[PDB]
RNA sequence: CACGGACCAAGGAGUCUAACGUCUAUGCGAGUGUUUGGGUGUAAAACCCAUACGCGUAAUGAAAGUGAACGUAGGUUGGGGCCUCGCAAGAGGUGCACAAUCGACCGAUCCUGAGGAUGGAUUUGAGUAAGAGCAUAGCUGUUGGGACCCGAAAG
RNA sequence: AAGCUCGUAUCAGUUUUAUGA
């Protein structure tokens, strides 16, 4: 059992202050899935490709799906075509970014993200290849 | 001229009373379900 | 774009020109990140120090034997001396050599990220132009007419000190200069005499863009630092890594700070450098709970404190009021006497 | 922001704490209401805040608007609050109207 | 230019900068064009209601803002029997300005500055509507507008709107529609085509059909 | 049993470093590392950076080589979540990471022999599934250094 | 100690019935 966050980043431990309220007084177990990836260490929140977001959005009826990685979307320049999509993470490098600005969808932040998604309506939650 | 109430404060007396009215309501059907859940259960030692 | 900074000349009045904000002024005010590149770089300006190489090896002793009916510790030869017959070697021993001698190639120096480095100085600089933070770093700013305080370029150019105090007495630092001044303490270490005898209170950092003869005003000026735009230090800007310095900018170097850092409109000036992004979008949180949205979505609260259910344990069989919660049939049962019941 | 200020001068040094021996905080800044440095009790987290001072014999009641966070000297905006304190009471809490209780 | 006069941090100069505004917003032959000009001075106009955290000029200025809409073209020439003769279309694009900037600015409003913006957010769709002409009675515009409001914040589908903001006009529109001082035109109850929608904001969505619909009027 | 202790004061023993790791934190991220050096300075600090280099980014082999789409970079099964209906209980859809099975491409197999073409025989893989790394710091591990401190017959 | 799946029908220094030398 994890119970608060390792880091001492303060930004993040404002958005579990948020989370762990959001958690307990909405009851969708979304949030509940959220608060307890915060915590998770960094070898265990491993980065999110933007090609792992283009793949996650060929699954059908996702057309409109706000995509959420609690960890990092990363920049791929393998893959040319890219839908309009809001995605939401942690961190957002340049590279990846600009990649989502480009294409049209937005990049937005887990709190924008919980402004949007109280309850977390209509989203998907990736995660980054362990092994 | 004069001052009025702030619009998140003018929101919360609105959904107060839309639970305030909504549990004395649920608290008082209660007070009767349990009078006759008493009645159920002196029947029942008897 | 964000408000706009008004600019005072040196006689505190508001001129009506006022520049736009730099926005590195929205820099995240990381205090995790000016702690731990403070540490390193406040270890950066530091001598090496050892002891001896020779001293405690700068005796002549042999270890006395087995079956000697005094302790084995190497003993000093010699005669008529009184340091005959005596421990040496060994960190006990009086004049022995200290427990692995301390030596010159200690990592003294600490490496820091480039990045990491100036994502703190970023972080420094916001908290610069917070007044609130700036206020619980210290410094007497409840008379300064606005933060960040800008002023007019005019202030590079005063030659002698006395004027140059009084561009800060109408600014409004005459307070801030009198914490200084106030604090003078003599160190209370051996710091007395390894020639670090005094200490007194930071002052205020100023920010010329370019000298005219500001940067030899103010040195005397006790606490007074200036610096140039085109450095500032993190040292001087968090000072003990505690955020928040009291800033006076000149209007040039604010016109500046633009170029150095970079927005989303400029380019850098530092290398393929860019400001970094918040993970957050409000550095608040209760604007995000307390509002609209989120107390729309949501099942409602409790008391704060709950009233506690059941604190003694009353028990039924003595005391009949329990006994009339528990089974209200108990009325009846003695209302018919029915434990004395005839046949 | 101010949630920012906090946490920086809650944990991380608001150079005007004093540490009890009970363990509890006391914010000296000389404008606080409750002695104690406490969130929604300092005056530099909380953003709007009040407080009744003296200064000579006359009590003011300082209150410190939100809006005016940018300019550091006109900061506080007091007022004579009689001196009957029954009147005063009542003063107080014309002023007060729509804050926190 | 004006949004740096209305963007100052001296309010004399913000007073002044304003009255000239309106001097100028009612030259209106200069200000004919460009949605982004008009945008900015939206955004212009947003400073100086957050340079009024006291309690009753705030409750001045947010409606002498509002207040703009009806100065900034008024029905004393009056529009009759006609489609959109650069008064109703200089009001058209005004409105966008404000339901622009108040969408973006959504976030970054603080906590304490917040009563302001919902109390500005009331005064100006209520001095809205007041200019859909001196009534609200005008068919050729009203589609028009309710193009000019259902394309830009109560559409929901769009989550890049900050879904508390409908919920906002939700509750104020009827307290405020009556602040007319009987029948009109209501077409605005868009509501009922969204109630309706699905793949929207399952809280407006609960929000409407608890708030509005349960209202008999 | 035995070893130590008459008493009191002061001293008095897991340290530093190098290599190599684990984990956690931070920065950035298909990249990453300013600090050999130069420029600059209020000067052993701070602030700037050219060219390189280091480690990673695309693999299968033994001398020679080849090259990763039949593809929503798969077919099913689950599968945190989310969506529809239901007061609920449930059912239905979509399925992340991951797991299991069927496979394929690439290289290598067992043959057929037009110097090795072509088709079958089957498996194999720190293989691709569609990058996770780099650096700094902390806690710590192993090994070398006098190496927790004191003590030996020596040459 | 961390990670992943579950949170259960996952088991037990236990008894019973059933089926053999």
């Amino acid at each position: 059992h994890r119970t608060a966050p390792k880091s001492d980043n303060v930004y993040l431990k404002l958005l579990v202050k948020l989370y762990t309220f959001l958690a307990r007084r909405t009851d969708a177990p979304f949030n509940k899935v959220v608060l307890k990836a915060l915590f998770l260490s960094k070898i265990n929140r491993p980065p999110v490709s933007v090609s792992r977001i283009a793949r996650a959005l060929k699954q059908e009826g996702a057309a409109n799906k706000t995509v959420v990685v609690v960890g990092t979307v990363t920049d791929d320049a393998r893959i040319f075509e890219f839908p309009k999509t809001t995605v939401a993470a942690l961190r957002f490098t340049a590279g990846a970014r600009a990649k989502i600005v480009k294409a049209g969808g937005e990049c937005i932040t887990l709190d924008q993200l919980a402004v949007r998604a109280p309850k977390g309506q209509n989203t998907l939650i990736l995660r980054g290849p362990r092994n | 001229e004069k001052i009025l109430t702030p619009e998140s404060q003018l929101k919360k007396s609105k959904a107060q009373q839309k639970t305030a009215e909504q549990v004395a309501a649920e608290r008082a059907a209660r007070k009767a379900a349990n009078k006759e859940k008493r009645a159920i259960i002196l029947e029942r030692n008897a | 774009s964000r408000p706009q900074v008004t600019v005072h000349s040196l006689t505190g009045e508001a001129t009506a020109n006022a520049l736009p904000l730099p926005a590195v002024f929205s820099a995240p005010i990381r205090p995790d990140i000016v702690h731990t590149v403070f540490t390193s770089v406040n270890k950066n300006k530091r001598q090496a120090y050892a002891v001896s190489e020779k001293a405690g090896h700068q005796t002549s002793a042999e270890s006395w034997g087995t079956g000697r009916a005094v302790a084995r510790i190497p003993r000093v030869g010699g005669g008529g001396t009184g340091r005959s017959g005596q421990g040496a070697f060994g960190n006990m021993c009086r004049g022995g050599r200290m427990f692995a001698p301390t030596k010159t190639w200690r990592k003294w120096n600490v490496k820091v990220n480039h990045n990491e480095k100036r994502y703190a100085t970023a972080s420094a600089i916001a908290a610069t132009a917070v007044a609130s933070l700036v206020l619980a770093r210290g410094h007497r700013v409840e008379k300064i007419p606005e933060i960040p305080l800008v002023v007019s370029t005019d202030l590079e150019s005063i030659q002698k000190t006395k004027e140059a105090v009084a561009a800060l007495k109408a600014v409004g630092a005459h307070s801030d200069l009198l914490k200084v001044l106030k604090s003078k303490k003599l160190r209370a270490g051996k710091g007395k005499y390894r020639n670090r005898r005094w200490t007194q209170r930071r002052g205020p950092l100023v920010v010329y863009a370019e000298d005219n003869g500001i940067v030899k005003a103010l040195r005397n000026v006790p606490g007074v630092e200036t610096a140039n735009v085109a450095s500032l230090n993190l040292l001087q800007l968090a000072p003990g890594a505690h955020l928040g310095r009291f800033v006076i900018w000149t209007e040039a170097a604010f016109t500046k700070l633009d170029q150095v850092w970079g927005s989303e409109t400029v380019a850098s000036s530092k290398v393929g450098y860019t400001l970094p992004s918040h993970i957050i979008s409000t550095s608040d949180v209760t604007r995000i709970i307390n509002s609209s949205e989120i107390q729309s979505a949501i099942r409602p609260a409790g008391q704060a404190t709950q009233k506690r259910t059941h604190v003694l344990k009353k028990n039924p069989l003595k005391n009949k009021q329990v006994l009339l919660r528990l089974n209200p049939y108990a009325k009846v049962f003695a209302a018919e006497k029915l434990g004395s019941k005839k046949a | 922001s101010d949630e920012i200020v906090w946490q920086v001068i809650n944990q991380s040094f608001c150079s005007h704490r004093i540490k009890a021996p009970n363990g509890q905080n006391f914010c000296r800044n000389e404008y606080n209401v409750t002695g104690l440095c406490t969130r929604q009790s300092c005056p530099l987290a909380n953003s709007k805040y009040a407080t009744v001072k003296c200064d000579n014999g006359k009590l003011y009641l300082y209150m410190k608007t939100p809006e005016r966070a940018h300019t550091p000297a006109k900061l506080w905006e007091r007022i004579k609050l009689s001196k009957n304190y029954t009147k005063a009471l009542q003063q107080i809490d014309e002023h007060l109207l729509h804050w926190s209780k | 230019n004006f949004v740096k006069q209305l963007s100052s941090n001296n309010r004399k100069t913000r007073v002044n900068a304003l009255e000239a505004l309106k001097k100028y917003l009612t030259a209106k032959q200069f200000k004919e064009n460009k949605q982004i000009e008009f945008n900015k001075l939206w955004k212009g106009l947003y400073y100086a209601m957050w340079f009024s955290d006291r309690p009753r000029p705030q409750q001045r200025l947010a409606n002498e803002l509002g207040e703009l809409h009806g100065l900034y073209f008024d029905p004393k020439d009056n529009s009759t029997a006609d489609e959109l003769t650069t008064n109703d279309k200089a009001f058209i694009k005004f409105s966008r300005g404000f339901w622009k900037v108040m969408c973006f600015e959504w976030f970054n409003i603080d906590r304490y500055r917040l009563d302001k913006y919902l109390l500005l957010i009331r005064r100006v769709l209520f001095s809205q509507l007041k200019y859909l002409q001196s009534r609200n009675w005008d068919k050729k515009l009203v589609d028009e507008y309710i193009k000019k409001v259902l394309r830009w914040l109560p559409l929901s589908g769009s989550p890049k709107v900050y879904t508390g903001i409908p919920i906002h006009i939700v509750d104020i529109l009827l307290d405020e529609w009556e602040r007319l001082l009987k029948k009109t035109p209501l077409d605005v109850i868009i509501f009922q085509d969204i109630v309706a929608d699905y793949n929207n904001s399952k809280v407006l969505r609960e929000k409407i059909k608890e708030d509005l619909f349960s209202d008999t009027r």
